[PDB]
């Protein structure tokens, strides 16, 4: 009389281990690869003052190539793996599988863009902790990558009606969350330091600052944005300023798939019937969800 | 493109400290980090240290453990190079100099290790004399080339704290054939040179030869006449 | 994040300081 | 740690030949090898770095070559301004601990020649103060190699005198040195002669100076 069932489970990719684990590992990774020559990092005491620690170390710069890593399950426990059409990321998944490792992924620390990452199969797909609560990151997920190449040259060279088809698409899916009768404007970051305010990501060890203005000023040929690459920075792996050898060869170029958005939506008990979209990021966790939103790690029973 | 400009001459007393300093004109201040070198009296150059000035971070040569700190002060564009508890070994000139790092406020940093701009330098003797003139003797001729032809006279400028001193022949209107020999330092802890000149032995007897011995240090000021007899 | 110098620096501008990952944002 | 060394200490080349210093490395450096050029009484000037880039306002004349732990630094036509000492520098290791060599100075080549001694006893003027301090002079000699022997009585001595040796000349690239014997009033009148007894190249035959307390 007994019968037979799908085991389903409930994923959160908001609330992930694998995402943390993740976290520590790339930092794991870059400290062992590419170290800074200077780095000035905050020291403080439980009364609340804080002196500067500066730590001065070999920083080896050799050309660094993307090795696709991936996340597999040890002896005893299972890893699952959402597949419904256009998962939430969080509920009960219901046509879920089960595999040995995760699939292959290309870490890329960077800000307002993702780079080299998986796309969506159907069409784009936006994902958010709470889209009510507007303190909370936006991941869109694109379903169509658009090829973004850089050049010494300081300026990355990017596609205007591929892009601009892109925002076109992101907006509608936008509307389907918040509103049809709802106006979506896209606007700049309001502030805060460098990464932050640019597209700014590390390619080949170098780190790219680029001004991505023209890509959020929308209203419901090539477009070519002014990059720079910096030796002095803020870390991501800590709060401090680092400071990294400068280019081995000259003319740094780089290609990549961007294949999602970090957006955030100004709060405004202002009814408008209006709401506005700017570039996010900063915690390279979200990075990590985008990728591993539809995983969760459980124990063999 | 900057210009370099460093502080006075020191005297120090074993034990005490010293800080010198060197101002930095012409261009950004933060785009150029700033090297310090020393050379004591006969020697070669030293690498003391450098300062990433953007960063605000010196970096020191290992045998100066923690005597000295390398600092800067962006409101004057100035770098110090303070040194702690002197030893009389620690008299030498201390050169500053420094080198352009491209637009350290945008980011860029090259991070050169060389020096295009260095200061005049500062000399910094450590010693427990006090200021001395210096006594001037007169080493008349006698022997000289035989007979006559050339007759070698000077003068012995000797004890006298600290360096320099300046030797005239004549206020300077006898130049040719003079040799003011280097200072020797000697045990007493005071400084010694002799200057001595080549004059024609005819010359002697209608011409006088004066050595006019100048210690700025000791605002002393000492002709002396080299006779013959 | 040194959220106590990024609420100063974006305050100064009319705006909050948040930490955004180890980094200093305003909204 | 990086320890530089530079070869020869001294080197003497004629005016309008060309001259070449040698700088050896203790291990690798790659090209950040900087020169500099320093004449007496003056500041460090840089000619060289990146081991083969010049300065700007550096004539064409010189130029450096090297890379790994050797290097080198050639005028192709020395001129009065080029006789100087170089010393050569390296920068690539980090945590940063920089060093320079110990130098090369650069000496005009000349003939040989013999130097003229004088003595000078000790002024009555010194005396009166409790000191004495015989000197000899060696005039316009080259090359700066020489040897000061002082006898007091026929009898050699030895650790009570300095020398000082002057700059190589600007008009007649020769040396001139004065070896100073100091001792107490109470030694120099318990003796009859002082000799200062000289050696040089230019002379055929070693040249004795003297003379007898009063
Ligand atoms: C598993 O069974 C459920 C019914 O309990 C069904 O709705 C679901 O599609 C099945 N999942 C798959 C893909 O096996
Ligand atoms: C996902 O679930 C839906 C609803 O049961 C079903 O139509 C679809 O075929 C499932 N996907 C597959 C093929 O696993
Ligand atoms: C991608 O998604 C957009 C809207 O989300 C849709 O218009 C487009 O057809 C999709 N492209 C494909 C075929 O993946
Ligand atoms: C979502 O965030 C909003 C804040 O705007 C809050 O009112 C609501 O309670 C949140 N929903 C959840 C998950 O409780
Ligand atoms: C982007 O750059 C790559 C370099 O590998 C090149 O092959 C490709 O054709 C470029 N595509 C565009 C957008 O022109
Ligand atoms: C994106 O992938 C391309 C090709 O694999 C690579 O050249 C580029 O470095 C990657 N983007 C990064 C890591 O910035
Ligand atoms: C770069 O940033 C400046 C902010 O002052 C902006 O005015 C400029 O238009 C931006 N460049 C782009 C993407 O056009
Ligand atoms: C998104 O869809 C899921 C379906 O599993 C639903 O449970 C959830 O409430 C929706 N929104 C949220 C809170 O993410």
């Amino acid at each position: 009389e007994v019968k037979l069932e799908n085991v389903t489970e409930n994923f959160n990719m908001w609330k992930n281990n694998m995402v943390e684990q993740m976290h520590e590992d790339i930092i794991s990774l870059w400290d062992q690869s590419l170290k800074p020559c200077v780095k000035l990092t905050p020291l403080c005491v439980g009364a609340g003052s804080c002196n500067t620690s500066v730590i001065t170390q070999a920083c080896p710069k050799v050309s660094f190539e993307p090795i696709p890593i991936h996340y597999c399950a040890p002896a005893g426990f299972a890893i699952l793996k959402c597949n419904d059409k256009k998962f939430n990321g969080t509920g009960p998944c219901t046509n879920v599988s089960t595999v040995q490792c995760t699939h292959g992924i290309r870490p890329v620390v960077s800000t307002q863009l993702l780079l080299n990452g998986s796309l969506a199969e159907e069409e784009i797909v936006i994902r958010s902790e709470n889209f009510t609560n507007n303190a909370k990151t936006i991941i869109v997920q694109l379903n169509e990558s658009v090829v973004i190449n850089c050049t010494g040259a300081g300026h990355c060279n990017l596609s205007k009606t591929q892009w601009e088809n892109t925002l076109e698409q992101i907006a509608i899916k936008l509307k389907e969350q918040f509103g049809n009768n709802k106006t979506i404007i896209f606007n700049p970051s309001s502030g805060g330091d460098p990464e932050i305010v640019t597209h700014s990501f590390n390619c080949g060890g170098e780190f790219f600052y680029c001004n991505s203005t023209q890509l959020f000023t929308w209203n419901d040929r090539n477009i070519t944005l002014p990059c720079r690459i910096k030796q002095i920075i803020n870390m991501w792996q800590e709060v401090g300023k680092a400071m990294y050898a400068p280019p081995i060869r000259g003319q740094i170029r780089c290609s990549s798939n961007i294949t999602g958005l970090l957006l955030t939506r100004d709060g405004g008990k202002d009814t408008n019937g209006t709401e506005i979209f700017r570039p996010g990021g900063g915690d390279m966790r979200d990075n990590w969800r985008s990728e591993l939103y539809k995983y969760k790690v459980v124990k063999i029973e | 493109e900057v210009q370099l400009v460093e502080s006075g001459a020191e005297v120090k007393k074993p034990g005490s400290s010293v800080k010198v300093s060197c101002k930095a004109s012409g261009d950004t201040f933060i785009r150029y980090s700033f090297t310090w070198v020393r050379q004591a009296p006969g020697q070669g150059l030293e690498w003391m240290g450098r300062i990433i000035t953007i960063l605000d971070v010196a970096h020191y040569a290992p045998h100066l453990q923690g005597r000295v700190t390398i600092t800067a002060d962006k409101s004057t564009s100035t770098v110090y190079l303070e040194l702690r508890n002197l030893r009389s070994d620690d008299t030498a000139v201390y050169f500053c100099a420094g080198v352009y790092e491209g637009e350290a406020d945008e980011g860029e940093y090259d991070n050169n290790g060389f020096l295009k701009h260095w200061g005049q330098g500062t000399l910094v003797t450590v010693s427990s004399a006090s200021t001395k003139g210096p006594s001037v003797f007169p080493l008349a001729p006698s022997s000289k080339s035989t007979s006559g032809g050339t007759a070698a006279l000077g003068c012995l400028v000797k004890d006298y704290f600290p360096e320099p001193v300046t030797v005239s022949w004549n206020s300077g209107a006898l130049t040719s054939g003079v040799h003011t020999f280097p200072a020797v330092l000697q045990s007493s802890g005071l400084y010694s040179l002799s200057s001595v000149v080549t004059v024609p032995s005819s010359s002697l007897g209608t011409q006088t030869y004066i050595c006019n011995v100048n210690h700025k240090p000791s605002n002393t000021k000492v002709d002396k006449k080299v006779e013959p007899k | 994040x040194n959220l106590h110098f990024c609420q100063l620096r974006c305050k100064s501008l009319g705006l909050l300081g948040k930490c955004a990952g180890s980094f200093c944002a305003c909204x | 740690d990086i320890v530089m060394t530079q070869s020869p200490a001294t080197l003497s080349v004629s005016p309008g030949e060309r001259a070449t210093l040698s700088c050896r490395a203790s291990e690798s450096v790659s090209s950040d090898l900087a020169w500099y050029q320093q004449k007496p009484g003056q500041a460090p000037r840089l000619l060289i770095y990146g081991a083969s880039t010049r300065a700007t306002g550096v004539p064409a004349r010189f130029s450096g070559s090297g890379s790994g732990a050797e290097f080198t630094l050639t005028i192709s036509s020395l001129q009065s301004e080029d006789f100087a000492v170089y010393y050569c520098q390296q920068y690539n290791n980090w945590p940063p601990r920089y060093t320079f060599g110990q130098g090369t100075r650069l000496e005009i080549k000349r003939t040989v020649a013999a130097p003229s001694v004088f003595i000078f006893p000790p002024s009555d003027e010194q005396l009166k103060s409790g000191t004495a301090s015989v000197v000899c002079l060696l005039n316009n000699f080259y090359p700066r190699e020489a040897k000061v022997q002082w006898k007091v009585d026929n009898a050699l001595q030895s650790g009570n005198s300095q020398e000082s040796v002057t700059e190589q000349d600007s008009k007649d690239s020769t040396y001139s040195l004065s070896s100073t014997l100091t001792l107490s009033k109470a030694d120099y009148e318990k003796h009859k002669v002082y000799a200062c007894e000289v050696t040089h190249q230019g002379l055929s035959s070693p040249v004795t100076k003297s003379f007898n307390r009063g």
